[PDB]
């Protein structure tokens, strides 16, 4: 199959910068009747992709003229003169010459700002779960800046894998930050059994975790 | 204006088949190809395969040979994809897209498909209560379908509120949703999660209280 390699993976930007994403395909994608058929779309989440540009170069009706499309063969290039918020989101590009059709692996445009290290904050089951015969221990790593992030458990000095729940949201619409949920589930007699519970977040903004903890 | 509308969101049961709609309008339903997209949640866009109802013919990607049926109602401007035996590997959004040869497409909304056994069933809400600032929180266990409604003390307390998306285990779906209020708020004045879940008809309060 015709291999779609999207670069950047992800494009940080500030309103009004100029923004160019690229898109290299593994073999040729010029069409035996001529034509190239590749495609830019934007995705915001929850919505279907909208499509920018047909035929490499050419604006789909209604697309704010900021947007461009370029390049030949193997080679084509997305630029978008002055970002503005509804710009933020998704994009993938689409090669239709050659069966099976694929799609790049997509570039998130999401806004740039200052780093900011997680807001962490640990939570052991409520009474009323544990009187439920359950328990979940709840971590939240909250406010931070960029996105990547990893979270990790630890039982009495111990790491734990199993029972793991992650979530992300997305960038937040006020202050530009991302924030990710994670849940450690246990049956009632197991968490009884331990003390104390751990959660560190690894993050770009320090060297070392953020650790927080409680005992029984 | 072309038009594609898709069929409403499926529940489905594991092991189970599906079958989707997209009913087409404003051209001549023969002449145009349709194709469908897979898309999992937080993932990309896989293509299907492409099928023409003015011929019957069709493509499927060799991945979703096994996965995947085309066929259509010219008598309805219809084409359905149905889905085979069906794992949690398939729940995901699948779009229908239409084109003339050589000319743009047209995309559908998407149709949601989610594969679980569960009856409906309401939430169970805990409160989390820590062990300048102050973080509290609540967690959403053990509901289905989708979606709930989490809210902060009726809705006044909005700024701070971070509610994550669920996640399904074992069937039945979990999320948290954390706030954070300045510590002269709380505890001195009250914290309350909302949560409704429109499939149950139900609305619970739960009070967040010191440990
Ligand atoms: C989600 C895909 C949306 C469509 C992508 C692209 O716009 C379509 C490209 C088409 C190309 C690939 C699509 C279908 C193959 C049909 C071959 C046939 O006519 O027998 C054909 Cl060759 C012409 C061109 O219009």
């Amino acid at each position: 199959d015709v291999l779609m390699t999207q670069t950047p993976l992800s494009l940080p930007v500030s309103l009004g910068d100029q923004a160019s994403i690229s898109c290299r395909s593994s073999q040729s994608i010029v069409h035996s009747n001529g034509n190239t058929y590749l495609e830019w779309y934007l995705q915001k989440p929850g919505q279907s992709p909208k499509l920018l540009i047909y035929k490499v170069s050419n604006r789909f009706s209604g697309v704010p003229d900021r947007f461009s499309g370029s390049g030949s063969g193997t080679d084509f290039t997305l630029k978008i003169n002055r970002v503005e918020a509804e710009d933020l989101g998704i994009y993938y590009c689409l090669q239709g010459s050659h069966v099976p059709l694929t799609f790049g692996a997509g570039t998130t445009l999401e806004l740039k700002r200052a780093d900011a290290a997680p807001t962490v904050s640990i939570f052991p089951p409520s009474s009323e779960q544990l009187t439920s015969g359950g328990a979940s221990v709840v971590c939240f790593l909250n406010n931070f800046y960029p996105k990547d992030i990893n979270v990790k458990w630890k039982i009495d000095g111990s790491e734990r894998q199993n029972g793991v729940l992650n979530s992300w949201t997305d960038q937040d619409s006020k202050d530009s930050t991302y924030s990710m949920s994670s849940t450690l589930t246990l049956t009632k007699d197991e968490y009884e059994r331990h003390n104390s519970y751990t959660c560190e977040a690894t993050h770009k903004t320090s060297t070392s975790p953020i650790v927080k903890s409680f005992n029984r | 204006k072309v038009q594609l509308q898709q069929s409403g969101a499926e529940l489905v049961k594991p092991g189970a088949s599906v079958k989707l709609s997209c009913k087409a309008s404003g051209y001549t339903f023969t002449e145009y190809f349709i194709h469908w997209v897979k898309q999992r949640s937080g993932q990309g866009l896989e293509w299907i395969g492409w099928f023409y109802p003015g011929s019957g013919s069709l493509n499927y990607n060799g991945k979703f040979k096994d996965k995947a049926t085309f066929t259509a109602d010219k008598s309805s401007s219809t084409v359905y994809l149905e889905l085979s035996r069906l794992t949690s590997e398939d729940s995901a959004v699948y779009f229908c897209a239409s084109h003339a040869y050589d000319k743009e497409p047209y995309w559908g909304q998407g149709t949601l498909v989610t594969v679980s056994a569960a009856k409906t069933t309401p939430p169970s809400v805990y409160p989390l209560a820590p062990g300048s600032m102050v973080t509290l929180g609540c967690l959403v266990k053990g509901y289905f379908p989708e979606p709930v409604t989490v809210t902060w003390n009726s809705g006044s307390l909005s700024s701070g509120v971070h509610t994550f998306p669920a996640v399904l285990q074992s069937d039945l779906y979990t999320l948290s949703s954390s706030v954070t209020v300045p510590s002269s708020t709380w505890p001195s004045e009250t914290v309350t999660c909302n949560v409704a879940h429109p499939a149950s008809s139900t609305k619970v309060d739960k009070k967040i209280v010191p440990r």
